[PDB]
């Protein structure tokens, strides 16, 4: 029996840190030959001396930068068999559901990447329905950390929830005994505000991924390690090759038990105000960007010790920690129960590089190639039909081309409630 | 409470009420465009003949051609109780503005479309001409909408023909990578981010496909009581009112240049806003355009309502299975053409063993010898030559194609005659001068005609912007449908051409004969005979 | 729709698949009743019985 | 190099025009009978074996 | 297939394009058809210089 063209809609997904996302568009002839990869200065930080006579104590320059690269393209290759009713009667809802579907990954990835290179990293021993404010608590922890670090919020900051700590909040709102205005919106509508405890957007994110927990114990440092902060290195035949500014190797004892993402901060290693270089009381937290080796880890926010001896003026002049490892000190795993994480950045944090497919090229002669515009997520790609004729079949791909990259690994940021045990 | 959200959600709305009409709209353009075998699955697939032996296209050439012969162009006429010329500066302006190629252009794009699809439709828009201007250093054009019927999408709760009382409207442009980058450097937009927006095509006919860079544009209406201002105008009258957000930048000048407020009311209008959008995110967000009207004008064939649903049709929809079907039969008569074996004779190997170059086809012969002994059979058994039947078209296929073509002829008759389509046309051209004056009010520089000549007051900013300064008193016009005309001295012409055709060969035919020698051209003899005619009318008095 | 990522694609085509569901009308919800002629002489009853029907 | 004038100084001319999908069709009186004198011919061919 | 003309060369060829779409790659073709012919090898000659013994 036939359908009656009265679609069942089912699904209807969001896309907030997707559609807040900025996105990148590099000259493609140029980034063709340097290899889908694009470097960006960081700000410039000086040194500063006192006295009079400085005679041979003139410092030189330093100025450090980031690479930006691309993946792999994300493709819809489905097939269309000439001899079945499906051919028209299915083929444009499969291509709506394909554009759909590729909007959800990149958010997918968005949300990953955000969450498995975010250093900042806020912790709570218990939920976040178990005091009042609590939820208020978690969020102002964050923004006052990013106030404290001194990082730059000009473009402005975000606060991505799960749905179940979205609720908690709204619970903790609603259970108040009072109603002004912020309780009478947070009982009628779901929402507790727009705005909190300084950030100028906190969203709920359906599409959060929730960090397992890490069974990775009794591991410390192996050999006292200082990190420098340099721009480019001399390789093997004196080519000066550039050096990423947010990526540090360790070696530790033993790596059984971490995996990308996992949030660990050393014993005795403490923040700096950036510009002040003034101590702060919280621990440096960094998060393992891939665990290289067995007893190497990669971990994103280079720790530059201020006291480091073996430094430059003006690579100390970029040091974010009080001290440098010891060969002793314990690394304490912060993630330790699995729990899903709320996401907060600066908005100037993730960025969307984009690449487009020439399949439009005279070279692509028999395939019809044309554009095709992702909904939410501000994307095109390419949609190209093709004909065979041994199978009796046209060929369907819905490609499109994009990479997302984590400019500013010390601004963006995770949250896990409930890190008891 | 997100103004790209509640935009999208109109839109989408619209789209999915219109999807119906705007499949068979396209349909139909492309069964009458590109082909008339419009399956899409049948390329991929073993290889076939498929002919196409139009009936359809002389229909459609026809009419084309014949309500094409009488143009038709807007006329404005005086109200009741007016002044007997209160139409002569604004049809010079229209006549001024309208006469260039694009808007012929235009309105043949819209005829034709809305003769094969259904519907079809343009736009009124206004530039800054610094060489030749109409006034006040603008212009005002006419532009065509190709594929209007999937590229134009009106407001879901209309129910007029010229979509008059529609509160928003969307118009999709599909332009090349250098039409987006002019597009970005006109607009003052980032050319770097390509534009995002939904196919027009909706992935139809993906064999029939092209790179192309979509775009939006929002036009909505929003009508509202605002603050006018009452002056009293130097030169004496006393209604003289003025909008305060036109008179928003000269305030001050008003006073200083010796117009003293005398009251201030408060006057309902209609404003018109554009919003350039894409898929993701607003361009530009409320850029106020001039007029009182969405500047779009749309054209339809046979329109109508179903059940809440907006349905137009033209010439090809119905003649479109019997055409198919035609087709197929003739592409069957031709298989059974091509791929029959012909007439020839059935033998036996023994009948002409030995004798086979005899039947090769030559004439060297005089007649043909068979074999007529076999050692065992004794002889050769007798049986009448048989013949390998001729190729025949069915009685059911010729029936079927004489019948087919026969339901076309039938069913491709527009009318008995196109007046139907013509007073279509003439709603569609009403529209478009209801816009035209409604855009001149707004930005043109109209004079008022005093019977104390035309006076013409504005005053210039400390910016050195000029703002124009119209009455309320501007809807002393209205419009009807005349000859189209590309000047005013070509419309004068054939008014006295008209009246001299009726007039009895009296006093008033010398008169008229003379007044049509007034307004001729100008060479040396016509210059000539023009001042014999002006001279004699003075003496004349 | 599923995706799949990477250039080279080649016999990793899918097909194309939709479900559907079924929509239906079950019994009729009636109402009889029977009346003598001697019964509609008032009218009120049956008129009553008929709104109480709706 | 400057030329005179404002405009392109290439005239077009076209006979029965317009737009697909945003994709540009022109046609005289050829196209459409091209069919018919292909098997006409063919026929004829045919015949004259 | 479309027409190429060589330079120098009076000569024309094709110029075939194909596409794939399982790899989004594609192929080109200059194809040059000609044959060289000595028909009047009498009249076609060859010079040796210093053909000593």
């Amino acid at each position: 029996t036939l359908a009656v063209d009265e679609i069942i809609e089912t699904i209807s997904a969001i896309t907030p840190m997707a559609q807040k996302a900025k996105k990148y568009t590099p000259p493609a002839a140029s980034m063709q030959r340097s290899s889908n990869t694009i470097w960006m200065p960081v700000e410039q930080e000086s040194p500063t001396q006192e006295g009079w006579d400085l005679t041979d104590k003139a410092t030189g320059l330093l100025e450090l930068n980031v690479a930006v690269n691309m993946g792999e393209p994300d493709n819809d290759f489905f097939q269309l068999r000439a001899d079945d009713l499906r051919d028209e009667t299915a083929y444009r809802r499969r291509i709506q559901s394909a554009a759909r579907k590729l909007a959800n990954n990149v958010e997918l990835k968005v949300a990953n990447m955000a969450a498995e290179m975010g250093s900042l990293v806020i912790t709570s021993p218990d939920a976040i329905g178990t005091n009042t404010a609590d939820a208020w608590n978690f969020v102002a922890d964050a923004e006052e950390i990013m106030f404290s670090r001194e990082l730059n919020r000009d473009m402005g900051t975000s606060y991505f929830f799960n749905p179940q700590d979205y609720k908690k909040a709204g619970y903790d709102l609603t259970k108040r005994d009072i109603f002004g205005r912020i309780p009478e919106e947070a009982y009628r509508d779901g929402t507790i505000q727009r705005q909190v405890a300084g950030f100028d957007d906190v969203l709920r994110s359906p599409k959060l991924p929730v960090l397992t927990k890490s069974t990775a114990t009794g591991i410390t440092v192996s050999g006292a390690q200082s990190f420098k902060p340099v721009a480019w290195q001399l390789d093997n035949d004196g080519n000066k090759v550039n050096v990423d500014n947010r990526f540090a190797t360790v070696t530790l004892s033993a790596t059984t038990g971490m995996k990308r993402g996992d949030k660990i901060s050393f014993a005795g290693v403490k923040f700096l105000g950036q510009m002040a270089k003034n101590v702060l009381a919280q621990d440096a937290t960094f998060s393992v960007v891939r665990v290289v080796d067995g007893t190497h880890v990669e971990i994103t926010p280079k720790p530059v010790a201020l006291d480091d001896v073996s430094l430059s003026p003006e690579q100390r002049a970029y040091a974010n920690v009080n001290t440098s490892l010891a060969d002793a000190m314990a690394v304490n795993i912060l993630n330790v129960k699995d729990a899903r994480t709320n996401v907060f950045w600066a908005d100037d944090a993730i960025r969307i590089v984009s690449q487009p497919i020439p399949a439009n090229h005279e070279l692509f002669a028999g395939m019809k190639t044309t554009s095709f515009s992702i909904p939410d997520v501000g994307l095109n790609g390419i949609f190209a039909t093709q004909g065979d004729i041994s199978t009796l079949s046209g060929l369907c791909r819905i490609a499109l081309w994009y990479g997302v990259n984590a400019t500013r690994p010390e601004a963006i940021g995770v949250g896990l409630p409930g890190q008891t045990a | 409470e997100n103004r790209l959200e509640s935009i999208l959600s109109r839109f989408d709305a619209d789209w999915t009420a219109s999807d119906e009409a705007r499949r068979e709209a396209k349909n139909d353009l492309f069964f009458s465009r590109v082909s008339q075998w419009d399956d899409w699955l049948s390329q991929y697939t073993t290889l076939q003949y498929r002919g196409q032996f139009d009936v359809v296209r002389p229909v459609v050439r026809k009419l084309v051609s014949e309500m094409r012969q009488n143009p038709i162009d807007v006329l404005y006429r005086p109200k009741d109780g007016a002044r007997p010329d209160a139409a002569d500066v604004l049809m010079g302006m229209y006549r001024t503005d309208m006469r260039h190629n694009t808007a012929k252009i235009a309105v043949n794009i819209a005829v034709r479309e809305q003769i094969e699809a259904g519907v079809g439709a343009w736009r009124l828009v206004t530039d800054y001409e610094d060489q030749s201007p109409t006034s006040n250093n603008q212009v005002i054009r006419r532009e065509p909408i190709h594929s209007a019927c999937s590229h134009v999408i009106w407001d879901s709760n209309s129910k007029l023909m010229d979509k008059s009382d529609a509160r928003h409207c969307t118009v999709i442009h599909s332009m090349s990578q250098n039409g987006w980058e002019d597009f970005a450097e006109k607009y003052d937009l980032d050319a770097d981010d390509i534009p995002s927006f939904q196919n027009p095509n909706d992935w139809v006919f993906p064999w029939l496909t092209q790179d192309t860079i979509q775009i939006a544009e929002f036009y909505e209406v929003v009508e509202k009581k605002e603050t006018a201002f009452i002056y009293q105008d130097p030169v004496t009258g006393e209604p003289v009112s003025y909008f305060k957000r036109d008179i928003k930048d000269v305030i001050d000048d008003l006073a200083d240049s010796g117009f003293i407020k005398i009251a201030e009311r408060q006057i309902k209008r209609r404003r018109v806003y554009k919003s350039i959008i894409t898929c993701t995110a607003v361009l530009k967000d409320k850029q106020l355009i001039a007029g009182e009207h969405i500047p779009i004008v749309p054209v339809f064939g046979e329109w109508g309502f179903v059940e809440d649903k907006e349905v137009y049709e033209g010439v090809v929809r119905l003649t479109k299975d019997g055409q198919r079907l035609r087709n197929m039969i003739m592409s069957f008569n031709a298989d059974i053409v091509a791929r029959t074996p012909k007439k020839k004779p059935f033998f036996w190997p023994e009948q002409i063993a030995g004798f086979e170059h005899m039947y090769d086809g030559n004439d060297d012969y005089p007649y043909y010898l068979l074999n007529r002994t076999d050692e065992n059979s004794g002889d050769l058994p007798t049986q009448p030559l048989a013949y390998y039947e001729n190729p025949e078209v069915p009685q059911a296929n010729a029936y079927m194609l004489e019948a087919a073509t026969s339901a076309v002829k039938e069913v491709a008759t527009l009318g008995v005659e196109t007046y139907v389509f013509q007073d279509n046309l003439a709603t569609a051209m009403r529209r478009d001068g209801e816009i035209y004056q409604s855009i001149v009010n707004d930005i043109y520089d109209v004079p008022r005609n005093v019977t104390i000549l035309m006076a013409e007051v504005v005053d210039l900013a400390t910016g050195e912007k000029q703002v124009l300064n119209d009455i309320r008193g501007r809807y002393e016009c209205y419009t009807d449908v005349g000859p189209s005309f590309q000047s005013m001295k070509q419309q004068n012409r054939a008014e006295i051409l008209e009246l001299l055709g009726k007039t009895p060969q009296g006093t008033p035919e010398y008169q008229l004969l003379l007044l049509q020698y007034f307004t001729l051209l100008d060479g040396k003899g016509v210059e000539m005979m023009r001042d014999y005619a002006n001279k004699q009318l003075i003496q004349m008095g």
